[PDB]
């Protein structure tokens, strides 16, 4: 039986901290041994080989350490881009295993929630669809009363004409509001304002349909 | 460019077999180690298997010895896995990879993005999918770059697979990145994919392809006339 195993199972820390993990091989490896990024959604990449040697184009915040048994990885600057999930694996002989896997994530600072309007895409041949639909995303922020109104042209627009909901997802909640248009009324060209009141003070986004 | 596409995934019964492959081109296949590894949904990376340049030496996971068996033709470039003898748990999205060096004691430098594999009997919910793009600003200008927002939702709580396409042809990985959530009863995907400008006003046409239990929904968009 091969074992590879690592920790902590997660770790949060702010911006700019140092971050240290670990990795166990049940048997002497020497420094075959490799350590990979992983983003959702997404393959991993590899960061480390040798144990200590960076890959071409890895940041040089990165580094790993390690003969035999145990081995670490650092990032003594911890960035935005490094939050994912990191694994390490050996490479020695089979078998191929890769360790448990740590995921990484920043603390997250006190800050206003981001807003931002999308809208309904034409089809493939460049059409405007039936209807179309302003989704206002707020993004990031601690849980608690938000009230989200829509301007048209700078004048509220009718509560019935959008709806909104919220996911919770963790520390964090995202909001989402979905306002729908006729197409004739889109076709007005007249300009949306997503107007978000959190903790008493108000953010915006606003746009039009592009020239 | 080092490329690797693997195809074949699919929904299959217990008990079925499913025949995955893996397309390499840009770099020379012939002198490389190949292996494949899976990662079933919400759970880490696990190697499945490994074959050296001239299939001399193959080795397998435990979990899998018996019943999986790698291959490759290297006048196609192509790597394989037979999947026999399949159980719920070899459900994963499965990944081919090339090693750095010319031996098998080197690290896996290139990774394709995955094929979907699905062991399952039951039934469950398709998602819905529709992309939503940039507004512009009040004076009707574009944004620095334009965001193209898929979104996956309201599917039984599994594994997506989304591909980008541009005019049929798969995006570039880095163009886009994905984010999940899960209600507990059921998971929605948002993959964003950024554009620059030039990018989007050259009419291209532009695929959300989402791959779930077998088949393949999508959504497409082109700028508005």
């Amino acid at each position: 039986d091969i074992q590879m195993t690592q920790s902590p199972s997660s770790l949060s820390a702010s911006v700019g901290d140092r971050v240290t993990i670990t990795c166990r091989a049940s048997q002497g490896i020497r420094n075959y041994l490799a350590w990979y990024q992983q983003k959702p959604g997404k393959a991993p990449k590899l960061l480390i080989y040798a144990a200590s040697t960076l890959q071409s184009g890895v940041p040089s915040r990165f580094s790993g350490s390690g003969s035999g048994t145990d081995f670490t990885l650092t990032i003594s600057s911890l960035q935005p881009e490094d939050v994912a999930t990191y694994y390490c694996q050996r490479y020695n002989r089979a078998p191929y295993t890769f360790g448990q896997g740590t995921k990484v994530e920043i603390k997250r600072t006190v800050a206003a929630p981001t807003v931002k309007i999308l809208q309904s895409s034409c089809d493939g041949g460049g059409h405007f669809p039936p209807t179309i639909q302003l989704l206002c995303l707020v993004s990031g922020y601690t849980p608690g009363t938000i009230q989200i109104t829509w301007l048209e042209d700078g004048q509220v627009m009718d509560v019935d004409l959008s709806t909104a909901s919220t996911t919770q997802e963790g520390e964090l909640a995202s909001t989402q509001s979905e306002l729908t248009l006729s197409q004739k009324h889109w076709l007005s060209d007249r300009t949306y304002t997503c107007q978000v009141t959190y903790q008493g003070h108000t953010f915006e986004d606003s746009g039009k349909k592009c020239a | 460019e080092v490329q690797l596409v693997e195809s074949g995934g699919g929904l299959v019964q217990p008990g079925r077999s499913l025949r995955l492959s893996c397309a390499a081109s840009g770099f020379t296949f012939d002198d490389y180690a190949m292996h494949w590894v899976r990662q079933a949904p919400g759970k880490g990376l696990e190697w499945v298997s490994a074959i050296t340049w001239n299939s001399g030496h193959i080795d397998y996971a435990d979990s899998v010895e018996g019943r999986f068996t790698i291959s490759r033709d290297n006048a196609k470039n192509s790597l394989y896995l037979q999947m026999n003898s399949l159980r719920a748990e070899d459900t994963a999205v499965y990944y081919c990879a090339k090693v750095s060096y010319l031996s098998t004691a080197s690290s896996l430098d290139y990774w394709g993005q995955g094929t979907l594999v699905t062991v399952s009997s039951a039934s469950t919910k398709g998602p819905t999918v529709k992309i939503l793009q940039s507004i512009c600003d009040g004076g009707g200008h574009f944004p620095p770059t334009i965001q193209l927002l898929c979104l996956v939702s309201g599917y039984t709580p599994g594994t997506i697979q989304i591909t980008w396409l541009e005019d049929g042809q798969v995006m570039d990985v880095d163009l886009s990145t994905a984010s999940t959530t899960q209600e507990g009863e059921l998971a929605s995907t948002q993959s964003e994919l950024t554009l620059s400008q030039k990018h989007w006003l050259s009419d291209r046409t532009y695929t959300c392809q989402v791959t779930y239990q077998g088949h393949t929904f999508e959504d497409s968009t082109k700028k508005c006339a």
